[PDB]
């Protein structure tokens, strides 16, 4: 049931155990100038955030970080069905 | 939400008091008990 | 003790009386302030445990 946006909610005890997954996911990209820009891009999830929203106007299943786990699950669902036979 | 009731003693617990007890309690719990069943997510609590 | 209109207008005349004991009553904008302070994000996390 492909939505256009998804709000992730950081609720109770297990919900604060979910947003610190998102805090730890930090990518580092040094610029072309050689200076190591050790900077924070997730201002949007910090120790006070209780909800974060994934927005994509085409649809979430066409958005990049959700389209590719949908494929490799589907392709392993077809493989392990083919493999079980 | 509540009903203004007054003058209803113990000898005069009347039908306005049985309807106020349903408003304030035995259907307040059904109000909190119905927001439970419509929730599917354990990450969103509803502070009563 | 919330001092408001309605059927408690017969009780507002003695709110001055029990406040002389060292107790305090409340107007409706005060028990507005007192329950909205139960929605601060530090109480909200405290209600969840």
């Amino acid at each position: 049931n492909n939505p256009n946006e998804l709000t992730i909610h950081f609720g109770g005890a297990k919900g604060r155990a979910i947003r610190d997954n998102y805090i730890g996911m930090m990518f580092e990209t040094i610029g072309e100038d050689g200076a190591l820009k050790s900077e924070k891009i997730f201002k949007d999830i910090d120790e006070t955030t209780t909800s974060y929203t994934f927005v994509s106007p085409t649809g979430l299943l066409s958005a990049t970080q959700f389209t590719q786990p949908a494929l490799t699950l589907m392709e392993k669902a077809a493989y392990e069905d083919i493999k079980s036979k | 939400a509540a009903i203004p009731e007054n003058g209803n003693g113990l000898d005069n617990i009347d039908s306005k008091s049985e309807f106020a007890h349903r408003i304030m309690l035995t259907n307040l719990l059904r109000l909190l008990g119905a927001v439970k069943s419509k929730k599917t997510t354990d990450t969103r609590p509803a502070q009563c | 003790w919330t001092r408001g209109t309605g059927l408690m207008s017969a009780n507002n005349i003695i709110a001055e009386g029990i406040e002389k004991l060292g107790v305090r009553t409340f107007s409706q904008k005060e028990m507005a302030f007192n329950i909205l302070g139960l929605l601060t994000p530090e109480i909200v996390q405290l209600c969840q445990e």
